[PDB]
RNA sequence: GCUUUACUGCAGGCUGUCGCUGAGGACUCUCACUCCGGGAGGAGGACACCGAUAGCCGGGCA
RNA sequence: ACUCGUACGGUCACUGAAUCCUGCCCAGUGCAGGUAUCUGAACACCUCGUACAAGAGGACGAAGGACCUGUCAACGGCGGG
RNA sequence: AAACAUCUCAGUAUCGGGAGGAACAGAAAACGCAAUGUGAUGUCGUUAGUAACCGCGAGUGAACGCGAUACAGCCCAAACC
């Protein structure tokens, strides 16, 4: 039969109907008054948590990190420029703000590990996403066969060089095929084309 | 100038002369489909759009004749060069 | 070009701040839990180095010492009384509502509680024509009517210090020392003696705006100088 | 007055001193930060890639 | 470098529209949101702010 | 920032002590107000088109403009016959 | 580009953040020599200055496939406990 789980995403599916809707609009509330970076005992979408590798266990955290929405905050030209670069109204930034949340938050917990994130809701100006960070030092982590893989040194600041999925999805790596030409094995790589 | 509205001249379709009816051509209207119509709206961004930039020529003096010669039988109609004509009328 | 001289300004930078450092008090009404019972005793009569008028120490019955906007008339071992039973003196403070027409009323509040905003400068007043269970309508020195909230206090009498603009400075050494006391930059150099760089009406062979003075409410900063979006200009008519 | 000549009689405020971080003369005293390393701005060293050719 | 009714654009201002945003061509309300108030509470209120977009102005700037 | 400020304030400009004074002009340009009617974008809406879509058209119409008015100690003007 | 605005220089210079001895990628919601076919990913040779873009100007510019190098394939979430 169906899991619990399912309803917690069947749910979720509508923010803006039901019982979550009016339990948005009474959190957003509370939400508005912490700060940018707030550590929450419980994620708020259990199913989403477990689903992207959550476990009710030592050294698993969670944070609900808040987000301007819109465009680039940009600065205009302050020398010559041709009328191709002159703009600053229409200019957004390609990196999304999942993945900005996502870094606001491995910055608050230092010696954390981000392991993947998603969205929460949104009011008319700012963004929150749920992230959940690993303690790779915890030995309760080190011993977890379906874990200790982010206790390498090599996904140090893994957030920080694209490696989470909201940073390989944004880095244009989702397709296997065409269209992807310009971003495997890395933008990089690629001068900076895709 | 003045021009005759029926004639008899060659049709290029029936091979043989008719009875052609001429008339002014009236323009067509743009789909806003053409390719072109999409590299407008693809290629145009923040500042100078190069091209699509660019505003309306101007006019000559006089303008060529635009006319169509339509087969009185065959229905079928077909284009001739034509020439600078300040104005043209037809008689009839 | 470069920035005009309004535009340096906005940057807050030592030339054109206030001399804050220098000042005395934020005259602001009194906080009352509720009740009136708060009176207090004129102790001196100081000049405020903001204003160029008079202030008045005073201290209340709970021992606060507390600078305060000096309406005309105060002296010192005078009885102040702020609260919604304050008697109808020169110098005490109450609610509009409290207050009876006709008065004339200084520092008045904005919103029920902000302190006062209304009429504070020197010899100017307030005139409290009408009042309702909601509307308070009062006459600012300006000359328009103003609807406010009964609730909010306010000072009877005419502010201090009335009179001051009527002898002039004379000279530039006057103007200066007081000026020195202001947020202000001065001198002023007029926009036609300067450079076409500096300013829109700069440049020429000769001093005289390059385009006419009146501009639009949209002009950009930068540009919004001379006469904004006057209605109207000069004397005649 | 002269820019030049009698403007260099002036000169006797101290500002760039010997670094505690980098031994550099080019600690400010009056702002306390080393034009040279960084100290006191960054706990970086401070670095340029304009400070060499750049394919060098 | 500078100017302007040179060409092309870019900020900025005004204005419509969508999101935030809710209850009963004009209107009431309160619950988001904003502001005043130490607080209780007051004022304002689905507007304003902010995000997006559209028209106008736009040598302030390139 | 102005601002520990509140129109007897402070911002933006012009002229430049005193004395005697400061005429005529609102067509143009500017600014401002009004505006029956005209013009006026996008979303939503209606019609056609498309098993959908592109697209074409309609209804409505904000600021703005037309139009009307105010204003020269506003840019400026004060001739020929 | 014999001016110049799109274009080009170039995602270059430079700037912000971060990892490792190498990084990154990676076991198909692929390919589409259309097939009775191939079978994770990098990289080298080629495909090719081809397809594609472009005041259709000047310029710009891949991929599948193929020949090689090296080869390696797995773990969760949920169902049921
Ligand atoms: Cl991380
Ligand atoms: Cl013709
Ligand atoms: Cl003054
Ligand atoms: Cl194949
Ligand atoms: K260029
Ligand atoms: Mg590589
Ligand atoms: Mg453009
Ligand atoms: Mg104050
Ligand atoms: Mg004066
Ligand atoms: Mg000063
Ligand atoms: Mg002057
Ligand atoms: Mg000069
Ligand atoms: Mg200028
Ligand atoms: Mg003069
Ligand atoms: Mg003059
Ligand atoms: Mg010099
Ligand atoms: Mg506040
Ligand atoms: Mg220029
Ligand atoms: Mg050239
Ligand atoms: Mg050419
Ligand atoms: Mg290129
Ligand atoms: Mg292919
Ligand atoms: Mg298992
Ligand atoms: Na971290
Ligand atoms: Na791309
Ligand atoms: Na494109
Ligand atoms: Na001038
Ligand atoms: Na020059
Ligand atoms: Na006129
Ligand atoms: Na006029
Ligand atoms: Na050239
Ligand atoms: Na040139
Ligand atoms: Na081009
Ligand atoms: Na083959």
């Amino acid at each position: 039969a169906r899991s619990a789980y399912s309803y917690i995403r069947d749910a979720w599916e509508n923010p803006g109907d039901g019982q979550l809707a009016e339990l948005q609009w009474q959190r957003q509330q509370e939400w508005r008054n912490e700060g940018a970076v707030e550590r929450i005992e419980r994620p708020t979408r259990l199913d989403k948590a477990r689903s992207q590798g959550y476990k009710a266990k030592q050294g698993v955290i969670v944070a609900r990190v808040s987000v301007r929405k819109g465009s680039a905050r940009k600065r205009r030209h302050k020398a010559g420029r041709r009328s191709k670069r002159q703009g600053v109204t229409r200019i957004t930034r390609r990196k999304d703000i999942q993945r900005v949340a996502e870094e606001r938050a491995s910055r608050t917990f230092p010696n954390l590990r981000v392991l993947n994130s998603y969205s929460v809701g949104q009011d008319g100006r700012q963004k929150w996403h749920e992230v959940i960070l690993i303690d790779p030092n915890h030995p309760a982590i080190q011993n977890d066969d379906d874990l200790s893989w982010i206790c390498a040194d090599d996904q140090a600041d893994r957030v920080f060089r694209g490696l989470t999925g909201a940073g390989r999805r944004n880095r244009g790596l989702s397709g296997k095929g065409k269209g992807s030409e310009k971003t495997r094995p890395s933008l990089r790589s690629n001068g900076g084309k895709a | 100038m003045q021009m005759p509205r029926r004639f008899n001249t060659y049709c290029p379709h029936c091979n043989e002369h008719q009875e052609h009816e001429v008339e002014k051509v009236r323009s067509g209207r743009q789909t806003g489909m053409k390719w072109i119509d999409r590299q407008r709206e693809r290629n145009s961004g923040i500042g100078n759009d190069g091209k699509f930039s660019k505003v309306p020529g101007g006019d000559k003096p006089t303008k060529k004749t635009d006319l169509k010669y339509r087969c009185g039988e065959c229905g079928k109609a077909h284009l001739r060069e034509g020439w600078r004509a300040g104005r043209l009328e037809f008689q009839e | 070009g470069r920035r005009i001289q309004g535009q340096r300004r906005g940057r807050g930078t030592s030339t054109f701040r206030a001399p804050s450092h220098r000042y005395k008090a934020d005259l602001e009404h009194r906080k009352v839990e509720d009740g009136d019972v708060i009176a207090g005793t004129v102790v001196d009569i100081e000049h405020d180095p903001a204003r160029s008028a008079p202030v008045a120490a005073v201290e209340f019955e709970d021992g606060d010492r507390r600078l305060i906007l000096a309406p005309e008339g105060v002296g010192v071992g005078d009885e102040l009384q702020v609260g919604v039973s304050a008697e109808i003196a020169p110098g005490n403070t109450l609610p509009l509502a409290e207050i009876p027409e006709g008065v004339p009323v200084c520092n008045v509040e904005s919103s029920p509680g902000d302190g006062g905003k209304f009429a504070r400068a020197s010899g100017v007043n307030a005139q409290l024509l009408t009042h309702d269970r909601n509307v308070a309508v009062v006459k600012l020195p300006s000359g328009e009517m103003k609807r406010l909230d009964p609730q909010c206090r306010a000072t009877i009498g005419v502010v201090a210090g009335g009179g001051r603009t009527d002898k002039p400075f004379v000279k530039a050494g006057n103007k200066h020392h007081k000026m020195k006391a202001r947020g202000t930059k001065w001198p002023n150099v007029r926009g036609v003696a300067m450079n076409a760089v500096d300013h829109p009406f700069g440049g020429g062979g000769r001093q005289h705006p390059g385009k006419p003075k009146s501009i639009s409410r949209n002009a950009p900063p930068g540009r919004k100088v001379g006469d904004i979006a006057s209605k109207r200009t000069g004397r005649g008519g | 007055t002269g820019a030049g000549t009698p403007s260099q009689g002036k000169k006797n405020t101290t500002t760039h001193t010997k670094c505690r971080r980098c031994g550099e003369k080019s600690y400010h005293t009056k702002k306390k930060v080393c034009s040279s390393c960084g100290f006191g701005k960054s706990a970086k060293r401070r670095d340029y890639e304009w400070q060499s050719k750049a394919g060098e």
